């Protein structure tokens, strides 16, 4: 008999431990693997795919319309939209990025924010997207927004503009859960010139906004999400 | 060291360390170069 | 591994930030493509976001109950909870379900941990040392009818015997009939106008019966059984939209009627920060 | 002078051209292929009709109006009555196939509108009744007509709320699936090549729909002053690398 | 003392575990082995031996007659017998194949179904055996059966016809316990021409049917069978 | 038609043995070309020699 | 590694990996070739 001394923790069940255990089905031969396209190895792989942002929260219920960012003709200087950058809440909470991000406590890296114009081909416009890094308020006019990271977007043949929100922070990681010290800043869009519609054309044109992560992205400290729950066990 | 005869009883696999987002991010037929006009 | 390269001023015909999302592609645009950057390193591998790690921890997948009490005069042991069973499935408790449903097909080995805890709601002179028997009853195996059937002989079915208050642990190889488990199934068991729809017809894994081996004591003991599941040697295919609305049933994608909006509504403008 | 916009697809004796495309999507970057020996289980020699089934079939056109919610088709269901492909579907116990989906919708440089064209593997629909109600066979086998998301619920049928993808997930995240947009100002066609995706080598083509195709208006249709407030949408699908196995009597399916 | 930490599962008795244990009879020398013919190594070995199928269930009790498939003279087109292919139930349930198959949850592979003619030597007949793979109903007439896998059997010198039921399935394994999604199809037999009896010969001739597995066969996930039980422990 | 107009037509060739198609679905089942009207003004559809006998009468 | 002195105390043997059904399937005196008439 090999002399041993059991240590504290013996008999405990740590849901996170990774040990060996006897197989209840010895000699069982599992089914052969066959090729299946679309294999996923890391969640960081899929958050690089962008999905639509319900930037237009404003409605009384979930609607296709919450994804449509309204643009108005012949408006100058004015603001198109705005939002803080707590990717684990607000407009981002239901996106694929926000959804996956909420399975972790910490995040870091650069975000990829895109805008696709859907107005008529014969219309034109120049908008300006701006990222205001933490430390100051969300910009209240174009001049203020323009002083920080921004992109002047000329609408045309190439329908989409991709503005990056470069990782701008002192501490190397932020909490996915909205935390002040760890705030990411603000995102806003303004009319650089203005939206011009062609003759016989009337009303509203919309912008579609997307969000995804850059290969920059890091996510850590896995945890349960606030995006799902139940009161009783489900039954068949 | 593995104490059991079956593969199913061994512990976790360890990082796949493959990581190729392109099959989801760029599943296009004609390769698109960053910087080149998306629609030529 | 560099996180960002050094990149300076720019004035080109090459516009990396102008794309066409209608192509269906997400061009890999980087910060160095739209601003002047300095060199930084990743110092990160992404270990914790590997599917092996994501589904690689134990999650409670079922809670059930059995009890030790005089069986004399009980006509339906099953109903009396003299023994109980669980129609094996991983979509009853929502936390693990949402994770698994992040993919369409999933393949892995399973590590189970069964925790049994005792309870004596009314007058008892002591807590008894009960032994639980968990037996796997695959489709086609005879189901127990009485807490002390011949079925508990378990000559071919695998089963564990462990103390209440203690834990049971063992792993199971990937037992799917196909090359991978289906998290979703847009089909039926056959071309019939009334037959069931969804993975309900695919995930027919039999069930596992639980019972307390000891005969009854003067008092009654309530034993609660919790089953935990940990996936290992994971493979996942076809990522999908995460679940947004609450679940209503095991296996179906059904969501409740008159459900509340899941997308937050702004306390103000679309211009609000 | 070759462009991402101009394309030709020839399958069998059918050809498609488009002068306003936006490249083309190949699901998970994988072109369809036949079933290799190493993955096969069924021992029957399979039948490969080739060009007689691997050709473009054009479904009935849909009408996009200012109030359209979207449409949903299922494969192979949508082609269950298309020439020799359909026949083979019911005469065989098993089958496997890939497809080239081509959605069409033209307007003018004065119109505006944006359709999301996406392919969803194993699109298990939800019952509008909630609870544990099922969705009867007929309702997930609309055939060529497809499911109209703006139509009313019906007993035994699926929920049709565009916002929840008919399955409890949000519309905005449908982009994680191979998709393409038809943005009238840029586009007029969407093309998606679908490889066989399943957890089994081959399968029943009547009791299981491998994927469903959805055409969903995101940015609503807008027509110029006094113009017809509608636009037609046409869906053309061609099976590819189609294999059939276990020939026999010919199924008789619900309704 | 070597420091150790006991893990969850300690003290458990998994009937399926395969460990070492001290011998209660140290130094005991077991009896020498002698050669004994008929050694069995794998159950897959014996299921390849075919046994009689009680295809003619129809009786009020178990009888030699349940193994006799009646054949009638001067009948054209008509059906001789039929059965679904749930090898773990129905006619197959009591056969060696069905019996062994029920000790496992999953099965896959090809089945070997045979028919031996026992009518007089001077009689003749041509029958057709058909296998209808899943997806359609059991054939209701020869034409329908003939459209699927089949064998036209000419009765003669060689008394037995061996028709194989080739593994025809999408999923690579089926449940031994009757399950719809996992159904194997149908088996039927019809008169290709008809049974002709010679002069001075009268009545019924019978067919004997056999079932066995091809080397194709796979069986997995061991389990208890529904073919045996008891209410009380047996005594001497 | 005007440059700013648009259209998609489908030309179909129905080889001998069946009638002239009576609707698009029927025509579409045979040799055809889906023509997208645009910059290139002309579509060229070939009527491939589809016959058993190797020659036909002009009459 | 075996901890005990007696053979009986060791764990399971591991797949025989012999497998010869012929002693049960073809216990005939004169070899019968598949395809050749069973009764010549
Ligand atoms: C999806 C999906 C994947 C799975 C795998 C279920 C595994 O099923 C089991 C379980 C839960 C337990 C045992 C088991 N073997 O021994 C015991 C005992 F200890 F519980 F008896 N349980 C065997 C199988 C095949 O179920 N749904």
């Amino acid at each position: 008999g090999l002399p041993t001394t059991t240590l504290p923790g013996s008999g405990q069940f740590l849901t996170t431990d990774d040990r060996q255990s006897p197989s209840a089905l010895p000699n069982y031969e599992p089914t052969p693997r066959i090729h299946i396209p679309g294999k996923v190895h890391n969640l960081l792989e899929i958050i690089q795919v962008d999905t639509l942002i319900p930037m237009n929260n404003t409605h009384t219920k979930d609607e296709v319309n919450s994804y449509l960012i309204p643009l108005n003709a012949n408006r100058q200087n004015e603001q198109v939209f705005g939002t803080n950058l707590f990717i684990g809440d607000g407009v981002f909470k239901t996106t694929l990025l926000g959804e996956i991000v909420q399975y972790y406590t910490h995040w870091s890296g650069s975000l990829r924010f895109s805008l696709m114009y859907t107005g008529p081909a014969l219309s034109s416009a120049k908008l300006i997207l701006a990222y205001t890094p933490p430390g100051a308020r969300g910009p209240q006019d174009r001049r203020e927004a323009m002083l920080g990271t921004h992109v002047v977007w000329d609408i045309g043949l190439q329908s989409t503009i991709v503005m990056t929100i470069p990782w701008t922070s002192g501490v190397q990681f932020r909490y996915t859960d909205p935390d002040t010290y760890t705030s990411a800043g603000f995102l806003s869009c303004w009319y650089q010139t203005s939206l011009i519609l062609p003759p016989e054309t009337t009303g509203q044109v919309y912008l579609l906004s997307f969000i995804s992560a850059c290969p920059d992205f890091k996510l850590r400290l896995m945890k349960d999400t606030q995006t799902i729950s139940q009161t009783v066990a489900l039954t068949e | 060291i593995n104490y059991y005869k079956d593969a199913a009883s061994t512990s976790s696999a360890g990082q796949s360390l493959s990581m190729d987002p392109s099959k989801f991010t760029e599943p296009v037929k004609d390769l698109m170069l960053k910087g080149a006009p998306a629609l030529n | 591994t560099v996180a960002s390269i050094s990149s300076g001023p720019k004035h080109t015909q090459k516009v990396p930030i102008l794309t066409a999302n209608e192509t269906g592609a997400t061009m890999p645009v980087l910060p160095s493509d739209s601003i002047e950057t300095r060199t930084t390193y990743m110092h990160f591998n992404g270990s914790e976001t590997d599917v092996e790690c994501f589904l690689g921890r134990a999650a409670c997948v079922h809670v059930t109950e059995i009890q030790n009490k005089d069986a004399t005069g009980i006509d339906n042991h099953r109903e009396a909870k003299l023994f109980n069973d669980w129609k094996i499935n991983l979509s009853s408790l929502v936390q693990l379900r949402k994770k698994l449903e992040l993919f369409t097909y999933v393949r892995f080995d399973s590590e189970y941990t069964i925790l049994a805890t005792a309870s004596q709601p009314d007058s008892a002179n002591y807590s008894s040392n009960l032994v639980v028997q968990a037996m796997y009853v695959p489709p086609g195996a005879p189901n127990p009818k009485e807490w002390d059937d011949y079925t508990w002989q378990s000559a071919s079915n695998p089963s564990v015997f462990f103390k209440v208050g203690d834990t049971s642990r063992f792993s199971v190889p990937y037992v799917g009939l196909a090359s991978a488990y289906n998290c979703f199934y847009d089909g039926y068991s056959h071309d019939d106008a009334e037959t069931q729809y969804g993975i309900t017809v695919l995930n027919h894994m039999g069930s596992m019966a639980f019972r307390i081996v000891n005969e009854h004591d003067e008092h009654k003991t309530l034993v609660k059984i919790r089953v935990y599941h940990r996936a290992k040697h994971v493979e996942a295919w076809i990522p999908r939209a995460p679940r947004a609305l609450p679940y209503t049933s095991i296996g179906r994608t059904n969501y409740p009627k008159n459900t509340e909006p899941v997308i937050k509504k702004r306390k103000g403008d679309i211009k609000s920060y | 002078g070759y462009s991402d916009r101009v394309q030709q697809i020839t399958l069998g004796n059918s050809t498609i051209t488009t002068q306003e495309a936006a490249n083309a999507v190949v699901c998970y970057a994988e072109w369809p292929e036949y079933l290799p020996d190493v993955d096969a289980s069924d021992v029957n020699k399979t039948s490969k009709p080739d060009t007689s089934v691997c050709r473009f079939y054009t479904l009935d056109s849909k009408t996009w109006t200012t109030g359209s919610k979207g449409w949903c088709w299922k494969l192979p269901d949508a082609l269950k009555d298309m020439g020799v492909f359909g026949q083979n579907m019911f005469f065989h116990s098993l089958g496997r196939s890939g497809y080239t989906v081509h959605v069409q919708c033209n307007a003018t440089k004065f119109h505006s509108g944006c359709l999301l064209v996406v392919v969803i593997p194993e699109h298990q629909l939800a019952s509008h009744e909630g609870g544990n109600v099922s969705v009867k066979y007929t309702f997930t086998h609309p055939g060529e007509r497809g499911i109209d998301l703006s139509s009313a619920n019906e007993v035994g049928g699926p929920v049709k709320d565009v916002l929840y993808n008919m399955n409890g997930t949000l519309l905005g995240n449908l982009l994680i699936f191979p998709h393409q947009f038809i943005n009238l100002r840029t586009n007029n066609t969407a093309t998606i090549v679908i490889p066989y995706i399943n957890s089994v080598p081959i399968d029943s083509m009547t009791r299981h729909n491998n994927v469903s195709l959805m055409v969903i208006p995101i940015a609503p249709l807008t027509v110029p002053t006094g113009a017809t407030p509608s636009l037609p949408i046409t869906v053309t699908i061609a099976p590819m690398c189609t294999e059939f196995s276990g020939i026999r009597s010919k199924s008789i399916v619900p309704q």
